[PDB]
This record gives C-alpha cells, structure tokens and sequence, in this order.
C-alpha cells in the first residue's frame, strides 16, 4: 500500500512459503535456504484477529418490535412505520459499507507496514556491512554460514565483528 | 563465495479474493470473509426459542376461544407463527384497533385464561350460533359469554369485579350488533342497547348499531370486541341494558420477550438463535440480507447481499 | 561538473483551497470539490416525472368532485403540487383522519373514477346545494350522491355491490349533519338517522349530529367523509335509514411511485431527477441543504451547508 | 503528512510543473531540465478518482414518504413524525461530517506517501553513487548526461557501470 | 571523548491508561479522557432553565383548575416536573388523547387562562361537587363551568365566540356522563344529550354515556375532556341541548422551548444546562449514559458507560 | 506502531522527560545532557487538541421530544415510539464505538510519525558523518560539543565542516 513495500519495491509474494506470512530467502556458503519470521507474522495476525469486534458490539437480542409488512392500506401510521424502518436500513447499510471499506484499508496498510519494519529492522543490524539492492534484498559483503544468518533473524548479529572483513570485500575498486 | 545475499519477502496464494478499500474498487488479497448472511436454513428451528405453530389459527382467534383453536387454549410461546392460510371459523366479528390487541397479546406471550365468578342475574347465558361449531353442535367463543334475555325481560346488569392481585388483568368483552329490529327486541327486550365498561381511571360506552351486513356463515349480525386493562387496586365494572357479550374471566398481561410473526415456512428439529419469515438463519455474521423482519439474537439487516472483509495481506503472484 | 544534482518535487497551484482533516481544522489543498447542494433552480421541472399543478385545487377537492376541480376528473401524476392558496368551493365538510386519506390518494397517483349502478329505490337523488355551483346553477360533489326522501318516506336502504375484480376498490362516502331538528325531519323522514357501511371483514357505523355550525357559503349544515376499502372477493353493503351521502362508484388504487407536495414555486420546461418544495435541484452531489422534503433520485438532506472534499494533494507555496 | 515529505523535508511544491503531480528537476553537464513521473501521478489520480463512490451508494429513488411540515397542532403523532425526521437528519449530518474528515485525512496521507515512495524508489536505485542532501535532493557523484538521467526516471539505471567513476569523485578526502 | 553520540526518544509516565484502537483491544497510552457521562448531579437545578415543581399536581390537573392546584394558576415554565406521588382531587374525569393534550400544553409552557364573556341564557351555571372541595364545601374545576337546568328546562344552547386575535386560542371543554337515566333528565331535561363544538374548518359532536361507574370521591358520574383549537379569523361555536361542561375562556398557545418531565428527584440551587429524570448532568462530555430522557444542551445518550479517548502517545515504561 | 519508532527501534520512553514529548539525550566532550524538541511536540499536540471537535458538532439545544417511558400497555403507537428511540440509541452507540476506535488509531500512529520524522530529519543532517546504531541512536564520528549538538537540534548543522574529521575517525580499518 503506502510504504511501497508490498507490491512496491518487493516485486512479488512467495507462494512456496507456507511457514508464515513474512520470511527470508538466503543464498550463502551452504547453498540456499528459506525461513519464516514469526514475530512479524504474529504481530499482523494479532491485529487482524478480532478486527471487527473492536467496533461492532456482539449481537444483541431483539424481540417484539414493530410490523414491517402490511396487507392493508391504512395511510398515516403505516407511512411512518415504513419510513422509520427504511431510515434505519439505509443508515445501517451505509455503516456497513463504510466499515468494510476502511477496516479493509487498514488491513492492507497494517500488513504492508510489518514488511517495511522487518526490512528496516534487519537493515539496521547489518549497518556498514551490507547493501540494499532495491529488490527488498540485501547483498552482504562477507561470508555468512547458516549460523550467521540465524543470528540476523534472532537479532543477535554483531556487525563490529565482520566490519573489517566487510570493508576489504567492499573496497577494491577504482 | 565471500558474500551472502539475504532476501526478504512475503507470502502469496493459489487464488486470492477481490475486496474493496478506500483506495480501490477491486484489489486481490490472500483471504477474505463474507460479512453478510444471504442464505437461510430453509425452515424455522424449534430450539433456543419456544415456538408455537399457529396452523389454521390466528393469534386473536386462539385467545378469543375459536372452536378450531382449542389446542392453543393452554399454550404460551416465545414466538407465535401465523400461517397465511389461517382463518376464523366462528361468529363474524371485528376489533376496533385489532393491530394493537394483537401486539399486546403477542407480547404477553400467552393465551392462558383465568375464569372469574361473574353473576348475570336476570339474563340467560351461553348464547350460541351456527357460525361457531364445536364438533357438529352450535357453540360460541370459549372466552366470551353471550347474554340474551331470560323469560321476557333483560334487566340492566350492573356487575363489579375487583382486582386484589398485584398485576394488571386484561378483560376481553364485546357488544353484539343484530341485523334487524325484530331481532334486537327478540334477544334483549330494549329497543336500544348499551354497554358501559368502566374503571376508576377510564371508562367506555358502546352503542349497538342495528342493520344488515354481508352474510358470513349464515349470519348478518356481527360482534365488536373491546379490551380493558384493570390495574392492581383498581376495580372493573360492567353495566349494560342489552347486547352485552360478557367476559368469563381475564388474561394475565406479561412483560416478556414474546412476539408474533407471519410465515408459511415449515418447522424442524434444529437449533438456531434467529428467526425470519424465510426461516431460521445463522448468527455468526454481523450483517444479514435475508429479511428485515427478525426475532432473536439477530444480525443487522442491510441492502447489500455481499460484503468482503479482508483477513489477509495483498496477494501478489509472480509478475 | 563531474556531478549532477537531481531533485524530486510535487506540484502546486495559485489558488489553494482550505479543507478539514482529522488532524487539522483548516488545511490548504491543490483542489477541492463541493459535496452539499446549497441552491435550487427556483422552478419545478416537468420533464422526467409527470407532475401536476394543483392550481386552485387541493388533492381531496380534486377527487370528491369540487366544481372548480372538474378539470382534474381524469388526471394522473407522479407528483401532485398543492398550492397553499388553494381552496374549497363546495358544501362545507370535514374528513376524520384527513391526512391518511390524502396520503392514500397521493400514493395512488390518480383520481380516475369508475361509476357503478347503485339502485336507490324510494329516495330522490342528485340533491344539490347553494355552496357547490356548476356554472350558475346549484350543484354538489360530482363523485357523491346526496340522497333525500321521496314523497314522505325514506325507507331503510340496503344496497349491495360485489367486488368481482382482482384489485382493491376504494369507496368514498359520507354522512350529512343538518342544522336543526326541523331540517333533519324535512329531508330524511326519521328523527335520527344512521349509515352502516359494511363488508365481510369489517364495518363502520356513523350517526349524524344535528346542530348549528358557522356559515360557510350560506350553509350551517355539514358533511363528513369516510372511506372504505373492499378487497377483491369481498362485497360492500350499505345500510341507512337517513342522512346518507352515497357513492357513485369507486377509485382504483395502484401501488406506485406517486406522491403529493406543497409548494408555491413555478413549473417550467426543464430537466431534473429530484424535486423539493423549492423547485428541482441538481442530483450529482451526495448531500443537500435545500429542504428535508424531497421526491425523486435525490441526495441526502443534512444540516450543514458546505462540506469540501479534497481532490488533490497538499498545496505548499514558496515561503 | 505522516511521511514528512510534503511540507517537510521537501520544502515546497512546483507551480512550474503542469506536466504532472510528481516529477524531477535535474542539472548536469547539459544544463537544467524538468520532467514528470506519470506512474506515480496516475497511481494517486486513480485512488482519488471515484473516491466517494466506494463508500456512499449511487443515489437512490425515494417516492411517497412521511410529512415533515405541519399547518396544525396535533401532539402525539406529529411529535413522533418530527422526532423521526430530526433523528434521521442528525445522523446523516454526523455521517457526512465524519466522512469528509477521514476521506480527506486519507487523501492527504496517500499523496504524501506517493511522494516518499518515489524518493525511496530513486534512492534505492542509486545505491553507493549518490547522497541525500536533506532537501529530497540527491547529489550524484559522476558525469550523468540526459540519456543517463532518462535511465533513472524510466528505471533502467546501472550503478555497477558508474561505480568506479563514483568512488574516485566521492573519496577525494581523508 | 574522541567522538560523540546522540540519542532520540519520546517521553513516558507512571499512570498509563488503557484504551481501544482498531489494531488492539487494550493498549497503554500517556493520557486519556473519558467521553461518557456516568455521574449525574443528583438534583434538578433551577438554573439556567426555569422549572416548575408539580408536587401534588399533574400538568392536566393544574391547567384544568383542581382546587389543590390553585398555586399553579398563573405559572409558566421552561420545564414542568411531574412527581409520581401526584394525584387528582376533583370530579373524576378522562381525556381522550390525554397524552396529546399533555404534549400540547407541556410545549406551550404555561397554564395562564384568559377569561371570556360566554352567555348561557336559560341554564344555571357554576355547578359544584363534593368530590371537588375548596375551602370547606363543594366546588369544581376553575376553568370549566358545569351547566344544569334552570327551572323546568334546558333549552338548546347556541353560543358563538369569534377569534379576532392574531394567535391560535385553545378552548378546553367537556361533557358530563350521568350515573343513571334518572340523572340525565334531572339535570338536563332532554332524555338524550349532545354537544356539538365546531369552527369553520372542523367539528366534533359528542354524545353522553349514561351508565353506572365505580366510586371516586363518592361520585359515579364522570366527565370527559375535549379540546378545540380556533385559528385567527376563525370562530368557535357551541351547540348543545344537555350535558355540556362549558369553557370559561382560552389558553394562549405558544411555539416554545417548553416541555414536561417525570422525575422524583429534589430540585436544588445550582447552575446546569442539561436535565434528566436522574437530576442535572454535566454538559462537557460529548456522550452520556444517565438517561435517554434529556432536556436542554445534552450529550447524546448511548448504551456504553465508558469510552476512553486517547490524548497522549503510546506509553512504553522501561522494561 | 506502523513506523516502528515508538515501541520498536526506540526500546522505551524516558520517564524523566518533563519539557516536551519528543527529544534528545546526548553524551560528548562535556558529559551527558538532555533537551526537548518543541517543533515536534507542538506538531503532535496541535493535532490532538480539539481532535473530537473536528468530527462531532457543538452540542445543540434539544427541547420537547417524544415520550420514552410508558406506564400503560397500549399497542402499536407505544411500540413505535419504542422502536424509534431504540433504533436511535443503537445507531449512536455504534458511532461512538467506531469514532473512538479510529480516532485513537489515528492518535497513536500520528505520534509515531513525529518520532520517525524527527529521526529521519536529523539522520539527513548528519549524512555520512554519523552511523545509525539501530537503537534510535547515532555514533557521530567527530567531536561534537554542546554548541555543536545545538547545531543539530536547531537544524543549522553544516556537515561539510566536519567531513574530513568524520572520515579519519571512520576509516582506520582493513583487516
Ligand atoms: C340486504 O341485501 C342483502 C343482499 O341482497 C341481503 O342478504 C342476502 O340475503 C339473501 C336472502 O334474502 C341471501 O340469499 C341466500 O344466500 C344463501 C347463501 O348462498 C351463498 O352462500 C352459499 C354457501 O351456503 C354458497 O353456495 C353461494 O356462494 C351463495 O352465494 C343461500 O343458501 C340461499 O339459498 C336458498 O334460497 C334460494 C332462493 O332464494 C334457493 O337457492 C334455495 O331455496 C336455497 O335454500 C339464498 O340464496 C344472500 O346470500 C344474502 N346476501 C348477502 C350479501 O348477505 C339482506 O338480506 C338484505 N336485507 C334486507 C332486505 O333487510
Ligand atoms: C347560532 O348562532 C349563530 C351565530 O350567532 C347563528 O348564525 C348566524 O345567523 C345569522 C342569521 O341567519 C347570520 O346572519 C346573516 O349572514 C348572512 C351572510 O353573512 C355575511 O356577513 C357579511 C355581510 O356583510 C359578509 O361579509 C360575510 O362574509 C357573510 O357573507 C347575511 O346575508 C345576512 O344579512 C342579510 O342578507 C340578505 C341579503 O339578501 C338580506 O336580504 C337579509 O336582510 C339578511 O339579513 C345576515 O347577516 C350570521 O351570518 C350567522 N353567523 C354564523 C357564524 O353562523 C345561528 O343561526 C344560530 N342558530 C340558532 C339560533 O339556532
Ligand atoms: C352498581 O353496583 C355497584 C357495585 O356493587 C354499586 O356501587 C357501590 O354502591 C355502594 C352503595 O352505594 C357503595 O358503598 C357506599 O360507599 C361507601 C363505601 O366506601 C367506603 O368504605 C370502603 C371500605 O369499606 C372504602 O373502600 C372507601 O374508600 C369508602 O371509605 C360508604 O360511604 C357508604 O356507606 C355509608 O352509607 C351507608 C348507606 O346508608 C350507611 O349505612 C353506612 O353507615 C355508611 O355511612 C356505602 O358503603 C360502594 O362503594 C359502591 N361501589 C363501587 C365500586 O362503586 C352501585 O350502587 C350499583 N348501581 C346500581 C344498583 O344501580
Ligand atoms: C331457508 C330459510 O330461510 N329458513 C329460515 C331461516 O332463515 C335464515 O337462516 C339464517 C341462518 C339466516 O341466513 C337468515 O338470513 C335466513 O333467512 C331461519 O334461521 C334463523 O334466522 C335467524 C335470523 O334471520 C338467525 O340467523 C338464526 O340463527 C341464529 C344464529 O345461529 O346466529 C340462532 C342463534 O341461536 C341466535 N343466537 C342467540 C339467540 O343468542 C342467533 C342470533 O339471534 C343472530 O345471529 C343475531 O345476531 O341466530 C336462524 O335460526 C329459520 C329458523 O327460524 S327461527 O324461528 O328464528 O329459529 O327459519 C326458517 O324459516
Ligand atoms: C332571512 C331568512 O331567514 N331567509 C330565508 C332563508 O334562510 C336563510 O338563507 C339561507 C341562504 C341561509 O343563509 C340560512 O342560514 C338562512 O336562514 C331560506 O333559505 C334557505 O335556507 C335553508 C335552510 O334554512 C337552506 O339552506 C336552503 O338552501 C339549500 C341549499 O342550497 O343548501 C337548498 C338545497 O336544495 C338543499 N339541498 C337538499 C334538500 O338536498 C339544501 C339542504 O337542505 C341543506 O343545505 C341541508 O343542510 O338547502 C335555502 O332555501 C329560505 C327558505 O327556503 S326553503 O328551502 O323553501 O325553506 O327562506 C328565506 O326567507
Ligand atoms: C345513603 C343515601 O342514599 N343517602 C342519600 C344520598 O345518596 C348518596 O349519598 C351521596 C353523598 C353519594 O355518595 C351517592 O353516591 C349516594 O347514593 C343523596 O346524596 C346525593 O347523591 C347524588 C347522586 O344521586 C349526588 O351524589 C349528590 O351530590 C352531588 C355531588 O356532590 O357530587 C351534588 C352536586 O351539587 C351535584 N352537581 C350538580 C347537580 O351539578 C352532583 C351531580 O348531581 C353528580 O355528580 C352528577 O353525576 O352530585 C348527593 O347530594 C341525597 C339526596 O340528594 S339529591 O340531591 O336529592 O340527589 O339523599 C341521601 O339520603
Ligand atoms: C478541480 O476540481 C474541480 C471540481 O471537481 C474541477 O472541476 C470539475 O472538473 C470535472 C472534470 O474533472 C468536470 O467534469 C465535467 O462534468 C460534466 C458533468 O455535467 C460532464 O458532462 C463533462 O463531460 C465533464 O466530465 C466538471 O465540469 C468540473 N466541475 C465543477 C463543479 O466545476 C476542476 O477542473 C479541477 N481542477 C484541476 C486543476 O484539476
Ligand atoms: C480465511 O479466513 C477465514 C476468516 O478469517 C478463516 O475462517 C475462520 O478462521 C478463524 C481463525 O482461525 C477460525 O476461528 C474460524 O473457525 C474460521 N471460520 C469462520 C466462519 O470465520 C479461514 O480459516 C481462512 N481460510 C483459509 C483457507 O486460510
Ligand atoms: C385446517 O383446516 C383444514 C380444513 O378445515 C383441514 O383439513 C381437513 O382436516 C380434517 C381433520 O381435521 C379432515 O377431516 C378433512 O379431510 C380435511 N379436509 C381438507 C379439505 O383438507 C386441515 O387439516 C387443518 N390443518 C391443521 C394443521 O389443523
Ligand atoms: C424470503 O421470502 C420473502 C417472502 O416473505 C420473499 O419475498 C419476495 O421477494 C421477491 C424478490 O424478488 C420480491 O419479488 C417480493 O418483494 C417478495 N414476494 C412476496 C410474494 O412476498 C424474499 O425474496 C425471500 N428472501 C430471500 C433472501 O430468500
Ligand atoms: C490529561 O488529560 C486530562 C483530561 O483530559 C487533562 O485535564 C484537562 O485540564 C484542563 C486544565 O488545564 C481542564 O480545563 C480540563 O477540565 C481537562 N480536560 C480537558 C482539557 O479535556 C490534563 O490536562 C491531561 N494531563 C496531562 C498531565 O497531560
Ligand atoms: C383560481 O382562483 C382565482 C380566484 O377565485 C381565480 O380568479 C381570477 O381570475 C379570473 C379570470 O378568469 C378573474 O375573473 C377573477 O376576477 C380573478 N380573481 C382574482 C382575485 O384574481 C383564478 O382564475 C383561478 N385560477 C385557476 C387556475 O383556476
Ligand atoms: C496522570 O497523573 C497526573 C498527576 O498529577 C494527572 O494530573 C493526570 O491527569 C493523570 N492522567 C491520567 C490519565 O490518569
């Protein structure tokens, strides 16, 4: 939507990921590999579960009301009984259309956000030692085995340790 | 290598669904949810709510004591169902403000009657007619008592009935309009009748209008029904010099969840918390488009028959 | 220069409009659009809907057959316009529950009238008065039939008229209240009269009420009007020993898009799909502040007169 | 808005651009020049077009309703007819007030986003070869003629090609 | 050092309140504000509006002229307060459409009577009853005038009263219902009675209703009230040959801010601009949960009793 | 937290920040220090002030209305007077529940924006003379005293001044 992440700088989704909603695809010293991030998957799901309950009260019992269908033509009171009923339906229909419209709007941007946040979160870990390719994808200027990629997802990636290595690979150009 | 390439992304599905946002009319997302019930169960479900199948009887008939409504004599309900092939089979009558009496009875949630000891000295009781027939013999509304003269005089009736209970009693009674004047005098001596039903707080007097009307079940005369609510501590008083269709007792008027609904849809062993003329409907969805007429824990009626709420992200298959 | 500066920017305009957001009370944008309709056209527009100028006639005088409404006998409409300075020029009258009859007729969208062969034996018909004038001569309501005695006897009338059509027939009828006992006995032999308009399903008795009223077009008497709907398969029976103002036939009701509306605005050759008592208005805005009274494809009436919707980004001028 | 691009880090708008809503301004070896990105402009235009249609239904036919003005005092029934009418108009008045506000709030935030989306799109394209100056304005570190700028607007730039050239110019300091 | 570091952040507090958003049901924020008024002031407040205290009187009793309601005789109001312990103490009555007449008078904002010179020749006036006591002995409603026979007769009354003022007058009058046929002739000779009140535009005739009723203050007679509105230019007329209870004048009718409210809460010295049966409520919150009955500048009544609006950012205390 | 500023890369808020909502803490060649940013604090409060008055109107004086409590059972008119009010109250209850939700959703992410905007604003000043530590925090690669720190807050920070010093301190490393 608005962050330009989903359907934006990320070309497309990954149908081959049933693990979760957001995740990683890393190519490294040990072939390739895919993973999921269950903090970002959970953070979106939590906001979408019970999304409608924060607005619509749980259905309330209604019993004897007025009559809404008539066999006779009575004039004045039947006019009023009808007008009341239609006023209500028109108003609830608009409520229903607008609710759906902006609860959906929100669902789209909430999800799009979580992507951006994940990208940025992992970007801020790498710091000097990487590059944003524009695919929503990183080129790391050093050797990460799978326990290395592990660390970036757990959040325990020490960037100062690889910094020296990173620069020698980065700088060799003129 | 000396250079890993870590990539981020999100998931997609085989087939997603179009939804509507503020930004777009249509847009694909990974999973939606229908927010509006279109489909009904096909029949009215007898569980959760106590429902009474009115069959051939209307509600007012079932309480007046129509001879084909004797099954309902002792019954109460959460929702009374009036089939539209229903009829009346008794003495032809009308009710000034039928709509209200129906709604009042409907809300009361019962036609449970309570006999009171009325005394009608001077007059002959339990008048009958070829119109209402209990079995093969001439009969009359169960909850009403048709008083005509005894011997050769109809002396003014003046009969009181206190309410020492702590609830409001509801008395149904009526006045009888004969067809001709030869008939007016024959039944009740006086050439002109009257019934003055009164309490401390209110009172009503009705004058019988003599005249031919269309024939229903052989009868040109007719009967008009009226009710009177007698409060706790208050006191009923029926005074009349001809044409009175007297009460036999009273209905307990209840505050309740009870109602009445029109439907020709059948009834079935099945559980549900909504009822409509079309049949019982599912409760889970917040909105609904089956019928505006409803009873029970019912979702809101709207004019749109479909609305999609997204429960997933934007679905972007491979470009 | 061995370099190049590349700048991104948004556009701006030379007449920024102020709008309201959730964050700000008044914020400037590149373009707005009005949502509320403030002004009418000042004329009611007669292309699209078939609209009918009441002129000197009200909707009820038009169907009863007031002499100066003769021209409306065969009319039909989507909207009937009632001018406020309309009047009656016929026998002075009242209609109990007038608004209802007016609403019913308005919904019908016609005052077309089918005659019927009612036999009134032993009573003189087509009685006229000084208040209704056809040209110079005396007259009366054209859709009503004033029945007085013939010779020196006004027998009990008992006239039947079965409904063998497949639609609901409206019958308009009345009772006449004379000014004195001396007048009552002279027109209708009986000291006190009656009318009973009955059907299989319901009935309606009216006694008249002698006594002086204020003069209206030189008349102290009064007429009251009642209506009766005879469903198809049913039958209308009229029973009266004096004072009946009988019908000459029936109106046919048509469940339809028809209404009535009070307004003193002109009616021009013009196009619109919505009409208010201030004339036709434009149909394209979602909202409208002209009048709560409307008819047609018409926007929602709201209290506020202006609501500006942003149709562009934020306008930021050079500071 | 919330992205801080419009009336924020971009100082102001350009009346001299009638080619579009968003666009560029460049100065290089071949002098100055303006452009317009029709992709973004068309994205925002498309979201704003038929904006109100998506919530409020197409206007509907209303025929014989109740009476709303009275020439006579009646009480109970007239009380009710007026309360229905009052109730209805209060609710619609509310619904219009709210709609305008939040529809605009939305209209401001998606236009602001589409500015920032473009900024980030072009930033991610240049990688090492440029620098954000604060103004929403990049200083590129190489000889970029108009054919080269064209390749940035249309999205066919090549940062590997201009890299060696970019680094020499960039690092003439210590 | 050799270099420096700069750190950004937001503030936080100790007393974080939980609120609701679209993404979470509960979430801590720095400050929040209550939007629903739960607490009422526990007393109705005599400012800013003018309020009358019905005390022992109901509104209809005060405007008819019950002897124990003579203190209200000259009073107007912004809001009249009917206490539940209030009673009648004059002749037993009923009013068809009591609810309407209550509304019409409640809106007017006054019970201020204007007397007028009515002329009742041939009858005896100012009839009194033991039910309606003032000082010591018999009396009657002070705004009604009970007319009985003079000597051997009660001739037909025919009295006119034109409205040359520029405002709608409201006449209140009634009809008496004798206990027996013995009273009907004893008071108003004619075996039948009648009251025909009419203007140029409308009429009402009301027949008496002879019949025995329960006792209220020793009396089995009753009296019914009807009201009649006379417009500028129009003219009131009253015809009757018995049982009339005449008006003595007219109430001025007002387009006003006035109303009536049932409540048993004490009225106290204070200042407030919204009133409910529960007492005055504070004005400042946009919604309210005290009572759906409100008079004045009142927040909207809603079913929730608490809605916290966030007035601060998200609150993250140090974990 | 759609931007991930508040309750995201900023671990938590400062309970000892009395002056403003958003602000700075620093440490330099003169010890530690704290300051508030008034431009951002005012920016958020101006949106939260009268937030509700931009949607719901100046309460209007209502006078005589229908009756809403009855002491007498009387059928269809009463039943309608009940349905009219009961419809009204449900429609308003919904509006209130809806308004509060989305008006709170707005306040949360509006304040999150200011935090992110304040961050990117200072990040765009430092340019390549500093380093985002992921902490909502910077490592400036040059000696920046209290007058120099003010230069960042007030927005007049000339990065070209310290650019040479910035690179010496940054690059001292190969392997
Ligand atoms: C005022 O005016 C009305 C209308 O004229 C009168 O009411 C009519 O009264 C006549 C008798 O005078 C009625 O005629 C009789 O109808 C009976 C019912 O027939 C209908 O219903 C049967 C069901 O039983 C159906 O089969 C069918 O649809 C009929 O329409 C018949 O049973 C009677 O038949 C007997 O007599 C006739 C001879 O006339 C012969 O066929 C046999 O001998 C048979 O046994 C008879 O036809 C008429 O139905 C009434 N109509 C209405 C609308 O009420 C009032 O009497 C009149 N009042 C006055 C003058 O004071
Ligand atoms: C109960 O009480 C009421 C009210 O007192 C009586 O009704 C009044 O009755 C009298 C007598 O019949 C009416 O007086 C007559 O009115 C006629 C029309 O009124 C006009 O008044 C002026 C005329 O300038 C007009 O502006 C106005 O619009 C009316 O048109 C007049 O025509 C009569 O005057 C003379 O007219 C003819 C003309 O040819 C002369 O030849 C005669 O001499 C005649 O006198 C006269 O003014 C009065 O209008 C009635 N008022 C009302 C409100 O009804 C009831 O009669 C009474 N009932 C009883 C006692 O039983
Ligand atoms: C139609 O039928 C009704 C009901 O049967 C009759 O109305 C009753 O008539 C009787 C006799 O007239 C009334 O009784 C009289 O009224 C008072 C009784 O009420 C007092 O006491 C009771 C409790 O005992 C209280 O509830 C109430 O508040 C009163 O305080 C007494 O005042 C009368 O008694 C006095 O008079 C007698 C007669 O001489 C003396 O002997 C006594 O000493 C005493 O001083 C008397 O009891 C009764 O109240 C009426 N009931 C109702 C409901 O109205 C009609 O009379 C009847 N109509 C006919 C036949 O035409
Ligand atoms: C073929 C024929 O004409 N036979 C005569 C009968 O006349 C008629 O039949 C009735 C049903 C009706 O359709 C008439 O219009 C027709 O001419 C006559 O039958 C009697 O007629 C009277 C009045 O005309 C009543 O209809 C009466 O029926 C009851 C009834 O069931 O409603 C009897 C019932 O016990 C009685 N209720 C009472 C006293 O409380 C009612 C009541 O009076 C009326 O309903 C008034 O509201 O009337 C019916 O028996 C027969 C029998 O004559 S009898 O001497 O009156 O019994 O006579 C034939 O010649
Ligand atoms: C000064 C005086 O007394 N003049 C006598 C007339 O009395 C009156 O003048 C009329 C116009 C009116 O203003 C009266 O209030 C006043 O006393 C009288 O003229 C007539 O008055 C009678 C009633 O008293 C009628 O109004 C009658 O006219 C009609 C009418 O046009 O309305 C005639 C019409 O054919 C008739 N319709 C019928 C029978 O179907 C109606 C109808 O009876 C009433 O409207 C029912 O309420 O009345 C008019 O003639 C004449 C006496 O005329 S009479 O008819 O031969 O008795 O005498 C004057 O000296
Ligand atoms: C024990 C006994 O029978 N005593 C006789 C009285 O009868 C009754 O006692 C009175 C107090 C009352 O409770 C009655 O219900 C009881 O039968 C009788 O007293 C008269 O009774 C008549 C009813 O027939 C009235 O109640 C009358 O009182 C008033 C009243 O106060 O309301 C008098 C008042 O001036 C009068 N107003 C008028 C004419 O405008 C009203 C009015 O008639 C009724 O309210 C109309 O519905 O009645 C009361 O005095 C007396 C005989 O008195 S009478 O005047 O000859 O009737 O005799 C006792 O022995
Ligand atoms: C800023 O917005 C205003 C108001 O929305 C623009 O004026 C409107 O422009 C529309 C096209 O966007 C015009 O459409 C025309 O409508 C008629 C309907 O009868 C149709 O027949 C034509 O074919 C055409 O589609 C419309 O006339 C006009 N509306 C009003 C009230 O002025 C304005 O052009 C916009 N300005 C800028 C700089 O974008
Ligand atoms: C698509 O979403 C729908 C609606 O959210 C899912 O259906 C519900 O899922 C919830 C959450 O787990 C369950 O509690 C309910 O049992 C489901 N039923 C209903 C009626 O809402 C559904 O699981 C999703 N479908 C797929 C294929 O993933
Ligand atoms: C409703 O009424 C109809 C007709 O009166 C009933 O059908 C008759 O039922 C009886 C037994 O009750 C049988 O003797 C007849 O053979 C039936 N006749 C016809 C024409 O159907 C019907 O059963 C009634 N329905 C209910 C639910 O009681
Ligand atoms: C439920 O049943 C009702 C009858 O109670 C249906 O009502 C009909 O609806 C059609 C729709 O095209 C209309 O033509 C008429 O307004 C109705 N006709 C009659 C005779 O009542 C209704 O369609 C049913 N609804 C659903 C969702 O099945
Ligand atoms: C937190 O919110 C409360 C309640 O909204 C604020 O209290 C307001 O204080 C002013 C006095 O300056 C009063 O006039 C109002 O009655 C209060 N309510 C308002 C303005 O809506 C309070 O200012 C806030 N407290 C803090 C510490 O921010
Ligand atoms: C409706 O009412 C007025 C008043 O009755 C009619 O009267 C006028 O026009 C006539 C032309 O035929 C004149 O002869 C009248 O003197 C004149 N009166 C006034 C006060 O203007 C008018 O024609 C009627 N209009 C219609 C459409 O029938
Ligand atoms: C929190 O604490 C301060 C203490 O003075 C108080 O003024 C403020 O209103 C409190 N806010 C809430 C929401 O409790």
């Amino acid at each position: 939507g608005i962050f330009g992440a989903i359907a934006g700088f990320i070309e497309n989704g990954w149908e081959g990921m049933v693990d979760g909603w957001y995740g990683f695809r890393y190519q490294n010293s040990e072939g390739t590999g895919q993973a999921a991030d269950l903090k970002s998957t959970q953070a979106a799901i939590d906001q979408i579960n019970g999304k409608l309950n924060r607005v619509i009260e749980r259905t309330n019992e209604k019993f004897h009301q007025i009559e809404k269908e008539f066999s006779e033509v009575e004039g004045r009171i039947q006019d009023l009984e009808k007008y009341v009923e239609d006023t209500k339906i028109d108003l609830w229909s608009y409520n229903a259309e607008l609710l759906v419209a902006l609860e959906n709007q929100h669902t789209i941007d909430l999800t799009d956000a979580e992507m951006n946040k994940l990208f940025e979160k992992t970007r801020r870990q790498l710091r000097e030692n990487a590059e944003d390719m524009g695919d929503g994808c990183f080129k790391i200027y050093h050797k990460c085995d799978n326990a290395c990629i592990e660390s970036i997802r757990t959040g325990t990636y020490d960037h100062y340790i690889y910094r020296d290595e990173a620069l020698n690979n980065r700088f060799q150009s003129g | 290598n000396n250079t890993a390439t870590l990539c981020l992304g999100h998931h997609a599905v085989a087939n997603g669904t179009l939804v509507k946002t503020m930004s777009d009319d249509q847009i694909e997302v990974t999973n939606a949810t229908e927010l509006v019930q279109s489909i009904s169960m096909g029949k009215i479900c007898n569980k959760s709510y106590r429902i009474l199948d009115g069959r051939n009887c209307t509600l007012i008939d079932a309480m007046l004591g129509d001879p084909h409504c004797d099954a309902f004599q002792y019954e109460s309900w959460d929702l009374f169902i009036e089939r539209s092939n229903a009829f009346s089979n008794c003495y032809p009558y009308d009710i000034p403000d039928y709509a209200s009496l129906r709604s009042i009875v409907a809300s009361s949630g019962t036609v449970e009657f309570t006999a009171e000891g009325f005394t009608w000295t001077g007059v002959t009781q339990n008048g009958r007619s070829g119109a209402c027939k209990r079995g093969s013999a001439d009969s009359f509304f169960s909850r009403l008592n048709w008083l005509t003269k005894s011997g050769s005089s109809y002396p003014t009736l003046n009969v009181t009935m206190p309410n020492n209970k702590n609830f409001d009693k509801l008395y149904i009674w009526g006045i009888h309009h004969p067809s001709s004047n030869q008939e007016q005098t024959k039944l009740y001596i006086q050439e002109s009748g009257r019934v003055t039903v009164s309490t401390k707080r209110s009172q009503q007097t009705i004058i019988p209008n003599i005249g031919s009307r269309p024939l229903v079940r052989g009868q040109s005369g007719r009967i008009s029904i009226y009710w009177t609510i007698v409060k706790p501590g208050d006191i009923l008083m029926i005074n009349s010099n001809g044409n009175l269709v007297a009460p036999r007792g009273y209905f307990k008027l209840n505050t309740g969840k009870s109602s009445v609904m029109r439907s020709d849809v059948p009834i079935d062993i099945c559980v549900s918390e909504c009822i409509t003329p079309n049949g019982s409907i599912s409760n889970d969805k917040p909105f609904q488009n089956v019928n505006k007429v409803t009873y029970g824990k019912c979702p809101k009626y709207i004019r749109q028959n479909t609305l999609k709420l997204a429960t997933g992200m934007r679905n972007v298959p491979e470009k």
